[PDB]
């Protein structure tokens, strides 16, 4: 007590859940035309790398790239001509994340070492230098996102997200609503709220200027791996290791596509959206990504890479081009 | 040609991929080990017998040799996680305990353990050294009172080179797994002879991989 | 903070030889490529050496080949120079300039002080009229005419712009003639077509009153044209 | 007719080998996986095979087909000297590798320090100017015969390796049984690799060159099957690339990924 | 005790949803990716010339 009034709430939301509306999204949308076969070739080759990588970012103007790879180096890469324009060497060699501010100034990148510090790119010196050095978690990180220029917000294995200020240094919010361990977090183009996943198969939303979540989704299965926004921000649509793909609206606070194919059975490393929200790339194991219509819910073209093994994937700004990276040392730019 | 600034570009990029090249080939001589251990392990024991809040990793040199040693200890999240980040190491490290039995049992989790960690999808092909520690300390413990063991169905001889081969034997078993041998050691934590036996399990687990080369194996 | 010292100028008898040296103190000198700029004594500009940040790259201009070497000592962040043969056309005084080549880069940006040296086919750019006759708080645009299109093919516009101080080291002001180099206030405005260029100054008071230069950088050698000066009518 | 079949069979073979020379070419790059300092050394051996047939064959097939050299004096001299030149390096490698793995395999811990790309680029100059400069002095198109000579480079240009590889694999194998005292499955396994590796090498050239070095100033009347023996010592030649490839999967994996 | 009031404070903020149908949020969906299906280069493929991508 009171645990039984616990359940016949979840019970009276799961009801009220029921009777909010009668849609199901498959007597509609049937009879919209399909979109054709996607086919997409390999139109890059970033072979500057020498050991395994984890994650990626598109800067801002759909040029600039930056990757981080267990060899504790970052390269700032260069979509067109495949030059690098920086080589910042890392304090640690374990790296888990990496995001690129949507100014050019900072780059933040972490790992197992429960820090994720930022670095600067424009200085008089005319070289990468340590910025700030941000320790509060005690979990290891796992993604840590830029709000503003100078306001970042953090994801750490002892499932709290902190958003964190650069000048201050110093914690100023906590959220500790999952009890369980977070994996991914995604913005959302609005700049006051955003949402992250957790390991119990659940994803909450929380809220930039306030310190509690407002609607803790429980829509999944297994696990959570890897949530995005697309545009208007209401579905950022997820995955995870039990071969399937999710996504929920905020006003509908309900389970809508739960996309699902029986031939594959594998995980999922991460998600991302188009400019358009038309078609949502995710790589899975298996070593190839796949590419899903946002409506018909259909499968198309399978593409080729990687050897082993996709890990990470990111689309620009305009949608020119999409980035795939795997643990092969591997970077390829797809059309 | 194509413009003035973009061959200087070239250049430098040209130039710091040949700084990346040079680090790489320096840092692809060196070779790590990843300890792990359980409750109450000599965990303490090894770091002191070499010669914040995070993972420690230990550089030390021996005969032409740097091992990079790194423990996780002070993580709190599940194991299943961010162990394929330790994928390309050359060998582990493990530590169980003898004399921990009937204390909060304690080799029954160790042993299930370590049949756990020897028996997942994507790390089979690396060897696995394994340490006896407390070697004087359970001579003691298993005169005074035999045997037992809550482990049943021992039927066995009572003290004490014999207890100790059969859980040598034991733990080497469950290797279901073929061309992957477990090393075996027991130390006293008294004198300085683990690093000996750790440079011979080292080399000979080079050997074992150049001679798969030719393989040949 | 970044400062460009060099002591090497003197009278020197025609025919003689010299050596020339500057060191940087306030950055990275190794990963920064040098540059030579020669100032005429009563107003002209031209370009005289580049050296790489590898040292691996090396240009000369038609009247210093094969007279004058160029090195560098990255341990040392020192840059070396040798006058050899010099003549009475030479008489001039000298800039060592730090340029780093990347994509949004700012080249040219930080230009050291200069010590006076006594004695005893390539693009063109025009400027007129050297004197205008302006006044504080009013609008003023300055154009410069160059001989070949500067719109490469890939969709850039290779040319910087510089102010001289009266009795001061010239610092940059564009560069790619459509961006701002920092330290510099949004007053100053500059945009042109593929031939021609000029500026845009709005509110202009009594501290911009240097000659302006037009420099392009498309391929080398590297050319300078005639500055315009303002006055204070 | 018989020279419309010779003549099918030859360029049979040559497709064979090149086919295989660039495939491994093609495999050995382009895979992070299998980059290794120590396998560029097999780029050399393919680097010559891969054109050695097509410098040498058709040539063979110019002659002893009609009798006679359509060409003058010249270049009779340097399409030998240069037969031998291609030809030798090849059994020459070949030692090279076996000799790097007993390096390799004996004291592992001191030889892997020394192993970079440099040491390797110098073994490769080192190896072929050797060659060059045995190949080259001097200075009816057929091979030489003076005694100066063959008796001189049969020596160095075979028994100089044979006893080298015989050796390194005997002693190999020494090691392989003290290393292991299922395993056996590969007891047997391992063995029969050696002995295929070590067999390739000497069932095809041995005889032949056997055969070259009788017929020096104490000779003898060998059969027209010497002609047998010529082809011999080529199609070894095409071999290498599958012989040694076949037995690390790594390079299995990369014919698997690139053939599917 | 503290734990469970936290949680039913947090139960009750999460039943404040007002909520518009999931037929409406569809509809919306629908609309905004047929209109913004005109800019994007995955479902049309953008000519040989425009494209950074040789
Ligand atoms: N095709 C090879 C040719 O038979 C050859 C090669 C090396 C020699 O020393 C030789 O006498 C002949």
């Amino acid at each position: 007590q009171l645990r039984q009034e616990a359940e016949q709430l979840k019970n009276q939301i799961r009801d009220a859940r029921k009777a909010c509306a009668d849609a199901t999204l498959s007597q509609i949308t049937n009879n919209i035309d399909p979109v054709g076969r996607i086919q997409m070739r390999t139109r890059r080759t970033l072979r500057g790398h020498l050991a395994k990588i984890y994650a990626m970012h598109w800067g801002t103007d759909s040029r600039l790239l930056v990757s981080a790879s267990q060899d504790g180096k970052l390269i700032i890469w260069d979509s067109y001509t495949t030059n690098k324009v920086h080589a910042i060497p890392l304090r640690s060699s374990w790296v888990m994340t990496c995001a690129y501010a949507p100014s050019g100034n900072y780059v933040a990148c972490g790992g197992l070492d429960n820090i994720c510090s930022i670095y600067n790119l424009k200085t008089r010196e005319g070289n990468v230098r340590v910025s700030r050095e941000l320790a509060g978690h005690t979990g290891y990180l796992s993604c840590c996102r830029f709000l503003d220029d100078n306001q970042i917000v953090t994801s750490s294995g002892d499932t709290t997200c902190a958003l964190w200020d650069i000048e201050t240094g110093q914690q100023t919010t906590t959220f500790t609503g999952h009890t369980g361990d977070v994996m991914s977090l995604s913005l959302a183009p609005d700049t006051r709220l955003f949402v992250s996943g957790a390991c119990d198969a659940s994803a909450k939303l929380w809220d930039v200027r306030e310190g509690m979540c407002r609607q803790t989704f429980t829509g999944h299965e297994s696990d959570i791996n890897a949530i995005c926004f697309f545009p208007n921000g209401n579905a950022f649509a997820t995955g995870s290791d039990d071969a399937t793909c999710r996504l929920f609206d905020l006003r509908a606070d309900q389970e809508l596509m739960t996309y699902s194919h029986d031939n594959i059975i594998c995980g999922i490393t991460s998600v991302s959206f188009s400019k358009s929200g038309r078609l949502l790339l995710a790589g899975y194991d298996d070593f190839n990504c796949n590419v899903w219509d946002a409506l018909k819910a259909d499968r198309a073209g399978v593409l080729a890479g990687h050897d082993n093994r996709v890990s990470c994937l990111g689309v620009t700004d305009d949608g020119m081009a999409v980035a795939t990276g795997s643990w092969d040392s591997f970077l390829k730019i797809w059309n | 040609t194509l413009s003035a600034e973009e061959r200087a570009a070239l250049e430098r990029s040209k130039a710091i991929e040949k700084n990346l090249k040079e680090d790489g080939i320096s840092a692809a001589k060196d070779v790590k080990l990843l300890l792990l251990g359980a409750g109450e392990s000599g965990k303490s024991t090894i770091v002191k017998q070499m010669k914040t809040t995070g993972i420690v990793e230990t550089h030390f040199t021996f005969k032409n040799l740097h091992f990079r040693l790194f423990d996780v200890g002070g993580q709190r999240s599940e194991r299943k996680k961010w162990i394929h980040c330790f994928e390309d190491v050359t060998a582990i490290i493990f530590c169980v305990a003898l004399s921990g039995y009937d204390q909060v049992n304690r080799m029954h989790e160790s042993l299930m353990l370590f049949d756990s960690i020897c028996n997942n999808k994507f790390f089979i092909d690396t060897s696995i050294i394994l340490f006896l520690n407390k070697k004087d300390l359970f001579g003691e413990k298993i005169k005074k009172s035999p045997l037992t063991i809550c482990f049943p169905e021992y039927t066995g001889p009572n003290t004490y080179e014999d207890a100790a081969a059969y859980i040598q034997a034991q733990f080497e078993s469950k290797n279901r797994s073929p061309n992957k041998e477990i090393y075996c050691h027991m130390t006293c934590a008294t004198d300085t002879n683990n690093i000996q036996v750790v440079f011979d399990a080292v080399t000979d687990i080079i050997i074992a991989n150049n001679l798969r080369g030719c393989g040949l194996y | 903070d970044v400062q460009l010292v060099e002591s090497g100028g003197g009278l020197v008898q025609p025919g003689g030889s010299r050596k020339l040296s500057c060191s940087a103190s306030g950055f990275a000198f190794s990963s920064f490529g040098m540059h030579w700029v020669r100032q005429a004594p009563e107003k002209g500009l031209e370009w005289v050496a580049y050296i790489s940040s590898g040292s691996g790259t090396i240009y000369y201009a038609d009247t210093v080949k094969g007279r004058f070497t160029i090195s560098r000592d990255d341990p040392k962040n020192t840059l070396f120079l040798q006058m050899t043969s010099l003549r009475s056309e030479d008489t001039a005084m000298y800039y060592c300039v730090r340029s780093i080549y990347y994509y949004g880069s700012s080249p040219f940006d930080f230009w050291g002080q200069g010590t006076t040296l006594t004695v005893s086919s390539d693009i063109v750019m025009t400027q007129a009229t050297s004197s205008v006759p302006v006044t504080p708080g009013e609008s003023v645009s300055i154009s410069c005419r160059s001989s070949k299109s500067l719109l490469h093919s890939n969709g850039n516009t290779y040319l910087y712009w510089f102010l001289q101080r009266p009795g001061q080291s010239p610092q940059l002001l564009i560069y790619r003639m459509s961006n701002l180099a920092s330290g510099v206030p949004d007053r100053f405005s500059g945009s042109g077509s593929g031939t021609a260029f000029t500026l845009t100054i709005s509110r202009l008071e009594a501290e911009d009153v240097g000659v302006y230069y037009c420099m392009q950088h498309l391929e080398y050698p590297l050319t300078f044209g005639a500055g315009t000066k303002l006055e204070l009518k | 007719q018989v020279t419309l079949t010779l003549v099918c069979l030859a360029g049979l073979l040559m497709l064979l080998t090149v086919f295989g020379n660039v495939l491994v070419i093609i495999a050995v790059f382009t895979s992070r996986a299998l980059k290794a300092p120590q396998n560029l050394f097999l780029v050399s051996l393919a680097s010559a095979d891969i054109l050695v047939a097509t410098l040498v064959i058709p040539f063979s097939l110019a002659n002893e087909v009609m009798g006679y050299w359509y060409f003058g004096k010249a270049w009779c001299e340097i399409y030998l000297a240069l037969d031998v030149l291609f030809c030798t390096s090849s059994i020459v490698h070949l030692c090279a590798i076996s000799l790097d793995r007993y390096w390799s395999i004996t004291q592992a811990i001191e030889y892997n320090l020394k192993r970079t790309p440099r040491r390797i680029k110098a073994i490769i100059i080192t190896v072929w100017v050797i060659s060059a400069v045995i190949s080259f002095p001097p200075l009816r198109c057929e091979i030489n015969d003076q005694k100066w000579y063959v008796i001189s480079s049969c020596i160095g240009s075979f028994f100089a390796p044979c006893l080298i590889m015989i050796l390194v694999y005997v002693r190999i194998y020494q090691i392989a049984k003290r290393r292991t005292r299922g395993r056996q499955n590969r007891e047997k396994r391992f063995t029969f690799v050696l002995a295929v590796v070590i067999g390739v090498f000497v069932v095809c050239w041995f005889p032949f060159f056997f055969t070259y070095t009788l017929t020096a100033v104490g000779c003898s009347v060998p059969r027209t099957l010497f002609k047998f023996f010529f082809w011999f010592g080529y199609c070894n030649s095409s071999l290498n690339p599958v012989i040694y490839t076949i037995f690390n999967h790594d390079f299995r994996r990369a014919f698997k990924k690139i053939l599917c | 005790i503290a734990q469970a009031r936290k949680l039913v404070e947090q139960l009750k903020m999460e039943a404040n949803i007002d909520r518009i149908k999931v037929s409406k949020a569809a509809a919306d969906l629908m609309a905004y990716c047929e209109a913004h299906a005109k800019e994007d280069p995955l479902l049309t493929p953008v000519p040989a010339s425009e494209n950074p991508f040789r």
